[PDB]
């Protein structure tokens, strides 16, 4: 079950391994389009959070689920901000979301007075007046129940067939690693010139024991120059100083 | 629902005389009215729209005015061919109509 | 669900915030540096509202206050009287609201469609055991819940001056309810100490709700020597709290060896503070320093457009046959 | 343009009356079709309307139960069924086009292209 | 949705048997149609399939020569001709829809919407 | 081509008893199987797809398992209405089928 676009599942993904299974290479999706990230680098990157916005749309409106777009869904049902980090993933659902007489459990906002804000749900049943007559609770002549059903039926056109779309909204990791790709651990090498990754702060240097006393919440640390001075080892919590290689 | 009363029930005029046709609504219809002309046994033809504007194909002698609940049609000179039953159409209903007859 | 009475009606007092309200703005360790940062901080020497919950004429207060851009909360007590907060936009079950309560045995953080009492409270009965929890009548459709590990709370009706100062900062950024705090020993009878300490982060809650108002939660004391009427049969163990508001400010923060913030300059407080921020120093030598610029602002708006009474024929171009 | 109506009929009370209004061109989506009752010698009563573009129908309260309205997407045709036929309910009835419409729901006011109607009796 | 099949027939051996499965909607391009033989009282045998979207047909080896399959783009209809009719080859046969398909050639597995079939004998 | 053998040829069970239906392929079909239920004189209806998944509209009592060449259907409780001939469909062929009969 996916929501019609009126509401959507917004389950938050955290404290886990975001193995993205190179889904973009699975060919199970018609659309797999990333904006603030390269789709091939998703397994290297860490996020504080990933949110998966999950809903059903018509094929001709797949193109509207993108930042900065306009259209009936983009403006009244599901809006993405111009500034967006995440990936839009979509695929055909004829054998789940379509019924012979039409699946009418999927509805979208058709009649709205103003645009929807980025990422807010509408979930409204307010009767909309398209004319000058108050039509107060009349729901006819010139006013409408705002939510319209879709003719999701098995032999309709490809642009009318339902598609499942999931938008993965990303919060870049400003936090201790929370959501990351399928990284492998290594041993710890002190001294010598080492190319290191941790939870980010990728760089090269010589890792040595630190005499710094970090407060229990700090994790990381910097110099006057805004450079990394020291890093708390994500495992066992030893503080290591980072010295540039000669 | 919205209900309309028309007046006179019957309008008796000589050809060439001025006709005034009144329509009164129970509640406001804003400007959502249309006027139609009925020949006996027929469904009436469009004369006026949005409670005042002359419909395309209609002679300049026919025009209206009014708002909310109080509406009217002025026929500057009523010709023998114009002695029709005149009706006001409300959004979802119709008024009783005025039968216009030659005196 | 009880509306309390026998309280008196007195105006709020106001106090000097002095140099309190600073917190670590980040997680990064810094050491032996002066760092300039912009964030929402309690301004130095601000006007803080002082609330009372002392039997004495009886005070309990506990009003609903604006949250605005985030708040500074501080309290002085000796017996676990000030226990929690309610945050949200309505607090009437129509929307999601946040309830944080330090109950004697478990700290509970919940976000639900709560129907709050219009005079919510907690309480302890003395023969010192908890007897009441009357905060809400409903908590449906819950989206967030956390409960801390069971612990023992000291409910004893201790005497003397206030012994425990607890300071908190409550902010709401991008859906995160950020809580900072510090616990220091005190010997106080009326106001906040004129000292300095930065608050440390405690929790960062991924909640996603709109907070415009909040209310605190105080415990009531009842006993075998008190009338049993639920509205009038109660007293207020002495406690007091102070509420300030955060404002955008630039501060120069001083990190000592081992990375503790030991001092700060509020760059908007006065001209010397401006000089100190400009120079990145807590010491200024003798001389003249430039500290920004001065400009006269307009106090009026004048048009003097020509007396053209002609309207443009857009209604002839448009609406044409 | 035109609404092509069904002819007249006479039926036993209780037997449903079903007629239709066929039209060429893109009228299913371009116009709203309304059904109006005209007892012979009488004025007009609204029965109901179908907005085929939105798959929605509105009815006059006095005609609820009595009137069912639908439409066919292939060669735009409006259909109406009059249930519970009574000899008292003898009338000429017709379809009419709500000329002011849009795919943006601009909203309707008046009608044109009336089909005049078909007499149905007992 | 539906596959509308031809009725039963009896013919002289050697006379070709031609039947069809008519369906409404965009089924020519959306689904693959397969023909299956069911002698009465028996289980099923695959005869062949037409992928109308790609203009291609595959046949069971035991049915090559014997079975010819085509399709009509105008009002999606599958057709099949059984050559060299023998009285031994008496069977009920039908069309079935390969439900999992795409214009990207996602590939088929199972079937649904079986037409049950038509008996052809001598 | 791909050929399948089914077992038992006939399954005799009392109503309410557990049924196990076996399918064995001559070569691998990966997961490309479907199960169908035949009423006498009828072409069988879809029960299972991709050799294990329950088809929409099918009760939870019917599910399968298996891979490559070895496949099976479990009917947790076989009801009187379920005593059908069960068939496994291979990519381009069908197995012999198991006739399920009431004991
Ligand atoms: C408290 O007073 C308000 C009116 O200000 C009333 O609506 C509410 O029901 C009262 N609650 C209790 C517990 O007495
Ligand atoms: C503001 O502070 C002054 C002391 O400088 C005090 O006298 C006054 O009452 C305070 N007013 C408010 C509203 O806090
Ligand atoms: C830093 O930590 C050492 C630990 O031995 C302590 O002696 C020193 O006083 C601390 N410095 C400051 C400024 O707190
Ligand atoms: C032109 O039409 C608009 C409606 O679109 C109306 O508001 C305006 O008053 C009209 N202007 C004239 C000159 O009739």
């Amino acid at each position: 079950r996916f929501a019609s676009v009126y509401a959507w599942n917004r389950k938050r993904i955290s404290n886990c391994v975001a193995d993205y299974s190179v889904l973009y290479n699975s060919a199970s999706f018609s659309t797999f389009k990333c904006y603030g990230v390269c789709p091939t680098k998703l397994n290297d990157l860490c996020f504080t959070n990933v949110y998966a916005d999950s809903f059903v749309i018509r094929g001709d409106e797949v193109r509207q689920i993108a930042p900065g777009q306009t259209g009936k869904i983009a403006d009244y049902n599901y809006k993405l901000p111009d500034d967006f980090t995440g990936c839009v993933i979509a695929w055909n659902s004829n054998n789940l979301d379509s019924k012979v007489g039409g699946n009418y459990n999927y509805l979208y906002r058709l009649f709205r007075k103003s645009n929807l804000k980025p990422f807010e749900r509408d979930i409204s049943t307010e009767i909309y007046q398209a004319g000058s007559t108050p039509c107060n609770g009349v729901e006819g002549f010139n006013c409408y129940f705002p939510l319209q059903s879709y003719g999701f039926q098995p032999t309709n056109g490809v642009g009318y067939q339902p598609y499942r779309v999931v938008v993965l909204s990303f919060e870049l990791l400003h936090a201790p690693a929370t959501v990351c790709g399928p990284k492998k651990s290594t041993n710890l090498v002190k001294n010598k010139c080492v190319n290191f990754n941790f939870n980010g702060l990728t760089g090269t240097g010589v890792l040595t024991e630190s005499n710094k006393k970090f407060l229990p919440f700090q994790q990381f640390g910097r110099d006057i120059a805004d450079t990394t001075d020291a890093v708390r080892d994500p495992q066992t919590l030893e503080i290591l100083d980072i010295t540039p290689c000669s | 629902e919205i209900v309309m009363t028309q007046s006179p029930a019957t309008l008796s005029l000589s050809p060439g005389e001025r006709a005034t046709l009144s329509c009164r609504a129970s509640q406001s219809v804003s400007s959502y009215l249309a006027w139609y002309q009925q020949k006996p046994g027929q469904a009436p033809s469009l004369l006026i729209y949005d409670a005042s504007n002359r419909a395309t194909g209609i002679p300049a002698r026919f025009s209206g005015s009014g708002s909310g609940t109080d509406f009217t049609l002025t026929i500057s000179s009523l010709e023998p061919e114009d002695f029709a039953v005149y009706y006001c159409q409300q959004p979802l209903t119709f008024g009783g109509g005025t039968k216009v007859e030659i005196k | 669900c009880v509306n309390l009475t026998t309280r008196t009606q007195l105006p709020p007092a106001y106090t000097n915030s002095f140099t309190r309200g600073v917190y670590y703005p980040d997680k990064v360790f810094r050491s032996s540096v002066l760092h300039s940062t912009q964030d929402l901080f309690l301004p130095f020497f601000s006007n803080v509202t002082w609330f009372h919950a002392i039997h004495v004429t009886k005070r309990f207060d506990n009003p609903v206050l604006p949250f605005n851009d985030g708040v500074y909360f501080a309290s002085t007590e000796k017996s676990n009287i000030i226990r929690g907060w309610i945050f949200g936009t309505t607090l009437d079950s129509k929307t999601q609201s946040l309830l944080i309560v330090n109950n004697a045995t478990n700290v509970v953080i919940k976000v639900c469609e709560f129907q709050f009492c219009n005079d919510p409270f907690l309480g302890v009965y003395y023969h010192w055991m908890e007897s009441e929890f009357r905060v809400y009548s409903s908590a449906n459709n819950c989206t967030f819940e956390y409960v801390s590990q069971p612990f023992l709370m000291d409910l004893e009706g201790k005497q003397g001056n206030f012994k425990n100062l607890r300071e908190f900062v409550f902010k709401n950024i991008d859906g995160y309810f950020k809580i900072y705090s510090k616990h220091t020993p005190i010997n106080l009878v009326r106001d906040l100490p004129q000292g300095f300490s930065a608050l440390e982060p405690l929790v960062d809650l991924p909640i996603g709700i709109n907070i415009t108002r909040f209310q605190t939660l105080l415990a009531l004391h009842r006993s075998y020597l008190t009338p049993g009427d639920s509205s009038s049969g109660w007293t207020a163990g002495a406690a007091a709290y102070y509420v300030g508001y955060l404002q955008p400010r630039t501060f120069l923060l001083k990190y000592n060896e081992n990375g503790t913030i030991t001092d700060a300059v509020d760059c908007a407080l006065d001209p010397l503070s401006e000089t100190k921020c400009t120079l990145k120093s807590f010491t200024v030598e003798k001389g003249i320093y430039q500290t920004s610029n001065f400009r006269v602002q307009p106090t009026e708006s004048i048009v003097r457009f020509p007396n053209i009474t002609n309207l443009c024929p857009f209604g002839e171009v448009f609406n044409a046959t | 343009v035109q609404l092509v109506q069904s002819g007249a009929e006479v039926k036993k009370p209780g037997s449903s009356v079903k007629v239709s209004c066929k039209a060429s061109g893109g009228t299913f989506s371009s116009y709203t079709i309304s059904w109006v009752r005209q007892a012979p010698g009488q004025g007009l009563e609204w029965m109901g309307r179908i907005i085929p573009i939105l798959d929605r129908v509105m009815y006059a309260q006095k005609f609820q139960g009595r009137v069912t309205i639908t439409a066919d997407k292939s060669t735009s045709t409006a259909y109406m069924e009059l249930s519970s036929l009574r000899s008292e309910d003898t009338a000429v009835y017709y379809c009419a086009r709500r000329a002011i419409d849009s795919d943006t729901y601009v909203e309707q006011s008046h009608f044109d292209y009336w089909g005049q109607g078909t007499l149905v009796t007992v």
